[PDB]
């Protein structure tokens, strides 16, 4: 009875990845990232796949 | 004492993937060229990628057209891959239009002057009935790297309408890139290193171009190593005094302690230009009362003075 | 009396006001950050005795010469995001809203 109208609104963030979030396999093994290397940095093999 | 290396024997397996070979080569150069033009490719090569997408009838990328299969959200990421050659534009529109059944591809977005669409059967999106239509329009650039859309605001310089669904760019178009290096077929010389770089790239770019690139980058930078060598702001201070619009007795006495400029005022403290001559109890209150009028509080301190 | 719900804010520039419709919501799609607008709601104050200041107030400005009070629901400080729905809801009797 004090209500006379009532408005919602809903808003939307995507969220990217970055060094502090938490990351785990499914194994227990849990950690947080520490570097976003870019791609020439990463070790490749023969075939030239990082 | 070196041989040059040169470009011969270059092939193409299919539209994407290629092999360059640089037959003379000495003992150590190979793996060095080979490294060093493997990072320049994959670091920084130009190309062209989408930059952002209007559809008609759509508000947010977090949205349903009726009479489509996918997701708006769905759309985009597809657009995201879309792999286009513009010749002598860096800002170029491409519109498409469809209305029907089935899968709509990118060989439907309307033919544009000079644009190359490397894949033509690159599906985009599904229409599900007779009597729903698409038609949207996709602004393409032309850039160097990655480059998010969340960290790009010069684009709100100017005040994008809603409706305008920014999408992420990746300008790179070589995807992966590989090097080897094996013994020469020259038998003249003792023992020489030929070196063979397979690239898989999007088809954007001629393979032959970004070696070429790829080289010209890596001189550039050499060419700094070539030759060593090498062995009181704010407009309201900075305005001189004769504005504060002061008495007769001030004016006097105020070019008389060298007070030139309304700053030089201000970083004078109360109790020491009471002991100036003539100065005036309520002549000083006058000159506190236009000074703060500007909002420049007595006793301010600052760092350096220019004379000017 | 009533807090009614409007888009014209008192005593608030045209720039928050680019993202607000005729009723006063935030237009579904527009991208909001930090502490824009969301909805223009306004809360009526006390006042009964006619000063010959606020006569003037009121003869110089709007006939509610900025009374009423401006509680206006805005984004807290490190939020973001893009607007996707809003779910006013009438009660029996009052008019209502053009959304």
């Amino acid at each position: 009875p004090g209500v006379l109208k009532i408005v919602k609104v809903y808003l939307a963030v995507k969220r990217r990845i970055q060094p502090g979030d938490k990351m785990a396999g499914r194994h227990g093994n849990k950690g947080v990232i520490s570097k976003i290397n870019p791609i020439e940095d990463m070790p490749y093999d023969e075939n030239g796949t990082p | 004492e070196f041989l040059k290396p040169r470009l011969v024997d270059i092939e193409q397996v299919s539209s994407t993937h290629a092999k360059v070979t640089l037959e003379p080569l000495e003992r150590g150069f190979g793996h060095t060229l080979g490294n060093a033009l493997r990072r320049i490719l994959l670091s920084s090569m130009p190309g062209c990628a989408v930059t952002e997408v209007e559809i008609d009838g759509v508000l947010h990328e977090y949205s349903t057209k009726e009479g489509v299969q996918e997701d708006i959200l769905e759309i985009l990421l597809n657009l995201k891959g879309l792999a286009v050659r513009v010749q002598g534009k860096d800002e170029v529109i491409l519109t498409l239009n469809k209305s029907g059944i089935g899968p709509v591809t990118a060989a439907d977005i309307t033919h544009d002057g000079d644009v190359e669409i490397v894949k033509p059967q690159h599906v985009i999106c599904h229409l599900t009935d007779e009597n729903a239509s698409i038609s949207m329009r996709i602004k393409v650039q032309r850039g160097r790297g990655y480059v998010p859309a969340s960290t790009r605001i010069h684009s709100e310089e100017d005040e994008r309408p809603i409706g305008r669904l920014l999408v992420d760019a990746c300008y790179s178009p070589v995807e992966r890139i590989a090097y080897n290096v094996e013994a020469a077929r020259v038998e003249q010389r003792t023992d020489l290193d030929k070196l063979v770089i397979e690239m898989e790239t999007n088809g954007t770019i001629d393979p032959e171009e970004a070696i070429r690139r790829a080289a010209t980058i890596l001189a550039e930078q050499l060419e700094a190593f070539v030759d060593l060598r090498d062995v009181e702001f704010d407009p309201i201070l900075l305005r001189p005094v004769d504005d504060l619009e002061l008495t007769v007795r001030s004016a006097n006495c105020l070019k008389a302690e060298a007070i030139h400029y309304i700053g030089d005022l201000v970083q004078r403290t109360e109790v020491e230009l009471l002991k100036t001559p003539n100065l005036g109890k309520k002549s000083l209150t006058e000159i506190k009362d236009v000074l703060a009028s500007r909002g420049l509080s007595l006793g301010m301190r600052l760092e350096n003075w220019p004379p000017a | 009396g009533p807090e009614e719900i409007t888009a014209d804010i008192p005593n608030v520039g045209e720039a928050a006001l680019s993202k607000l419709d005729e009723s006063g919501i935030v237009y579904i799609g527009a991208e909001v950050t930090g502490g824009d607008i969301l909805v223009g709601k306004v809360t009526p104050k006390g006042e009964t005795q006619l000063t010959p200041e606020e006569k003037l107030l009121r003869a110089i400005f709007g006939e509610k010469a900025s009374d009423v009070k401006d509680s206006s629901l805005r984004v807290p400080n490190g939020v973001s995001g893009t607007v996707i729905d809003v779910q006013v809801f009438t009660r029996d009797g009052v008019e209502k809203d053009k959304r």
